[PDB]
């Protein structure tokens, strides 16, 4: 039902970037994993949803 | 010949260099290239890296779990990350078409079979049916 | 008599120059050519080089030019204690 | 290697310290007997280690190994190439 | 064509350039002597160019090779038919 | 030895002239008729000629009449730098 019903969509899973700042607790404005964002991304994982 | 390209043929091979843990180059169809390694440790899985340029102080590659596809090794070509070379500076690729013409004037295409160069720096290029080199001139880059 | 030993990492970047010259780039255009040098390594054009800022992207046109050699100007203070006896 | 460097001397002090036990002093009392000891070598009991101190008060216990104790700082940079 | 016209120097100075490397001076030390270089030809250091500033102080280095750098704006209208 | 130049425009306005009178208009009625003149370029019936501002409708009657002579008037600034030598 569900991959029927559905339309197929990239899955990547989101975790926090190590290049947050230590000290206040906010990210750095630029790096290759994260555009600014403070939360970084896994490769992505085809899915049906 | 140039030294530019030693690509691998049996895949057979490159898991038995992914065992030994040596680090592989993987070309993409209009798509960046990839790196790709076998993690350490107790727990054995494939990782891969966006990531191109050599490690050093200033660079450091970003390695990640990734589901490879056998597919894509045996088809894609492969090579040795150490032992890669940027670009060679020829006009035309390997295995890119090209249109030239034929001992009796007539025209036809073909793919490049082989690049080669002189000690002087003129490159000379061998295509698929023919066994003489032609000149960069000579041949002519067909339109996708 | 090195009783105890410590150190410490105050300053981690790289600074350029150029083979040739011996000078040490300061400056650069929109296109990120070189404008500016000094013989100065206190006034360079540095570019941080802590954990966090590796793998940078504001000086790829640079860093691939031939002429220019990266190094890593590190800063570092140690902190030794000494037992003399009496 | 180095490019530029220079050495400074932070402190210089005399830290008792028991010849039994072997733990220095922390706290002592009124006439400066020992109370207290700790096996920490920097918070020890210390004292300036020059002549004129010395000539105005080894004078507490007869446990008479004090120790000189020098701190050396060393600021220096590097220019590690490629 | 031109309806009116007037001419006016806003600056007139002179300019210090190397004679091997070619780059412009940008920066200098106590005595005036270089220490950083630019590519710029405005930019480049400078002073007054008249005899007065020259009596008064070439005098740095024996790269002797002064630019006289003279900027001229100029105001103009036009009436373009059709 | 002219070391480098560039250009500024200020101002660009249309201006109009009679044929025959010579004189520049200043002010229109309702209907848009020419109700006053003078003989002064800096005083005039201006109509902005920028980039944002063509395909104007406001002058579209004065536009049409065969006596008046439109004319471009373009202000500009030019900065023209010299090297001399020594
Ligand atoms: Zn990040």
């Amino acid at each position: 039902f569900i991959n029927d019903r559905g339309i197929k969509v990239l899955w990547e899973e989101a975790y926090f970037c190590p290049c947050l700042n230590p000290d206040t607790g906010h990210p750095r404005v630029d790096c290759p994993r994260c555009h600014g964002k403070g939360i970084a991304y896994l490769p992505p994982k085809e899915t049906i949803m | 010949p140039i030294q530019d390209a030693k690509p691998i043929d049996d895949i057979v091979d490159i898991m038995t260099y992914l065992k030994n843990g040596k680090v592989l180059r993987v070309k993409q169809d209009n798509q960046g290239d990839i790196l790709v390694r076998m993690s350490p440790g107790k727990h054995k899985f494939t990782e891969v890296s966006r990531d191109l340029d050599k490690e050093s102080f200033y660079y450091k590659r970003h390695w990640v779990l990734y589901n490879v596809s056998v597919n894509s090794l045996i088809t894609f070509d492969v090579y040795l990350d150490e032992e890669y070379s940027e670009t060679t500076k020829v006009k035309y690729p390997k295995d890119t078409i090209v249109e030239y013409t034929r001992e009796d004037q007539e025209k036809d295409v073909a793919m490049i079979k082989e690049i080669l160069t002189d000690n002087n720096g003129n490159y000379f290029y061998a295509l698929i049916g023919e066994t003489m080199l032609f000149d960069e001139n000579k041949l002519n880059k067909v339109k996708d | 008599s090195i009783e105890k030993k410590e150190e410490v990492i105050a300053h981690n970047e790289v600074v350029f120059r150029s083979l040739t010259q011996g000078l040490y780039v300061k400056e650069v255009d929109i296109y990120s050519d070189v404008v500016s040098y000094t013989k100065d390594v206190d006034e360079a054009l540095a570019m941080p080089n802590t954990i966090n800022f590796k793998n940078s992207r504001k000086y790829k046109k640079l860093i691939m030019n031939l002429d220019l050699e990266p190094l890593n100007k590190i800063q570092k203070v140690i902190y030794e204690t000494h037992l003399e006896g009496l």
